């Protein structure tokens, strides 16, 4: 996360680390929607040309962590994955369209001060909250800067990182890249000409872009970090997968397989 | 908060979702949240 800051312990309990088993490296962010279903970039799981055909056996998920690696005892719980459901119209050959993934835990995660689900948008919320210029919070253990300035070890935050970002006018973004910004994505970033710089970096891919409703006081995962502009990609704005636009598909899966 | 999925298959969590044990659950706010609030000028 670029020009992000450290997160107050608890500030986003929904945050999940998606871990590789062998070897052990951080792999991606991942939101938690209920004590059994969790949400991630599909690309975080199955991107071949970066060698990714991950399966339920290869991965863990790490719930309610702060320190990126201090195995925080009596706080973080380690869930095992029972199955990974990948939007099936997601085709890693074309583009980032439908970059979405649902992961079912084997074991219902206990909630604590640090583990606790995120709400999801209803069409109602989308339309009032997802506006050109409204800011939304992205949290992650992605790297802190351009990858051969200073030293891997610096640049790899030691606790979870936080950054809010304005939503971008659909033309403004669309114009900004030769990648198709589909129906099913949105863009977050500060004004091109701007005085902060905030963004998400590869490692951050998979976690939650989130906004808090002022009407009912709740935290809604409008997006997934799908391809931030932070760090090495250094394109113009970050694309997020539109969570709502895919709620129909989300339910199709849970109901079928919950 | 009028829920969606089936408590039974979705898993426990929906009813009290999106409200933070250490934060919303005490009215207490987080270093940067007023930032978010104040971004909501449209409508």
């Amino acid at each position: 996360i670029v020009e992000g800051w450290d997160a107050e312990k608890g500030i986003a309990p929904w945050q999940v680390m998606l871990f590789r088993k062998s070897p052990q490296e951080l792999l991606c962010g991942a939101s938690l929607i209920s004590d059994r279903w969790v949400l991630t970039a599909a690309h975080c799981i199955l991107y071949p040309p970066w060698d990714k055909n991950f399966t339920e056996n290869d991965l863990l998920v790490r719930i309610g962590k702060h320190s990126r690696t201090r195995y925080e005892r009596n706080v973080e719980k380690i869930s095992m994955l029972e199955k990974i459901y990948v939007h099936p119209r997601y085709n890693w050959r074309e583009n980032l369209d439908r970059d979405i993934a649902l992961l079912k835990l084997k074991k219902p995660v206990p909630f604590s001060d640090y583990i606790h689900p995120v709400c999801l948008p209803d069409k109602q919320t989308v339309t009032s909250l997802l506006r050109a210029g409204y800011k939304g919070r992205v949290t992650g253990w992605g790297n802190l800067r351009e990858t051969w300035t200073t030293n891997i070890n610096e640049i790899q935050p030691s606790v979870l990182q936080v950054v809010n970002l304005p939503i971008v006018e659909r033309p403004v973004c669309k114009a900004s890249t030769r990648i198709r910004i589909t129906d099913n994505m949105f863009c977050a970033g500060f004004k091109v000409n701007d005085t902060k710089r905030g963004d998400a970096c590869e490692g951050d891919s998979g976690g939650p872009f989130v906004m808090k409703s002022p009407f009912n006081n709740r935290w809604y995962q409008m997006g997934i970090v799908s391809a931030g502009a932070g760090c090495d990609r250094k394109g113009k704005y970050g694309f997020y997968t539109h969570v709502f636009r895919l709620k129909r598909w989300i339910q199709k899966v849970i109901d079928q397989f919950g | 908060f009028h829920t969606f999925f089936n408590e039974k298959t979705f898993g426990l969590g929906e009813a009290d979702c999106g409200l933070r044990p250490l934060f919303e659950k005490k009215s207490l706010k987080d270093t940067t949240e007023k930032e978010l609030l104040d971004s909501y000028i449209d409508g």
